């Protein structure tokens, strides 16, 4: 829906709906070039990014003293993520419309 | 640069190794208790 | 699940392999065969090599 109004008149391309409106779609047809970017990592300590995952199951060994109830386990994931772009003159992008 | 070697671990590498270990032995000492 | 190590290199990957026995030349002799293979690349093809 970044595009301009599509009317009946449209010969077959996709569009969307934004807010009663009829609106064109935008592709990004895209070129990455040679070290034009590093990722910043943050004890990521190699090439892949590093998670953290924990568990917690149900059982006593989270029985408190406010509630002894509530077996209700969990599990959470986190990371740290962030981009440098060096030299932005190496990267393009062609914009068009895509067909039905 | 302790040493000689070409590549050398770095205390991070290490650090990274015992965090990625961890979880394990964690959820195993609970048996033990 | 979760656990992988620092170093590429000592990173841990799961393989197949196959024993069996293959017509080779294609004249109805089997011989004894093994086949190495991971993900979807070959990268192993040789005769049995145990005596």
């Amino acid at each position: 829906g970044a595009g301009a109004q599509a009317t009946g008149a449209n010969p077959g391309y996709r569009t969307s709906m934004v807010s009663g409106q009829e609106h064109y779609d935008v592709y990004p047809m895209l070129v990455v070039g040679d070290d034009s970017f590093t990722s910043i990592g943050f004890q990521t300590d190699g090439k892949s990014l590093k998670f953290t995952v924990m568990t917690k199951m149900p059982g006593k060994e989270t029985a408190d003293r406010n509630d002894p109830y509530g077996e209700t386990g969990f599990s959470s994931i986190k990371w740290y993520y962030g981009i440098l772009v060096k030299r932005p003159e190496r990267l393009a992008l062609i914009k068009t419309v895509a067909p039905l | 640069k302790l040493t000689s070697w070409k590549n050398e671990l770095s205390l991070q590498a290490l650090k990274a190794d015992l965090d990625a270990a961890k979880p394990s032995h964690t959820a195993m000492m609970i048996k033990v208790k | 699940q979760e656990f992988q190590i620092s170093d590429p290199m000592r990173k841990r990957v799961v393989a197949y392999e196959y024993w069996g026995f293959w017509d080779i030349e294609g004249n109805g002799v089997l011989e004894p065969i093994v086949a190495t293979w991971i993900g979807s690349t070959l990268i192993r093809l040789e005769k049995n090599p145990y005596p």
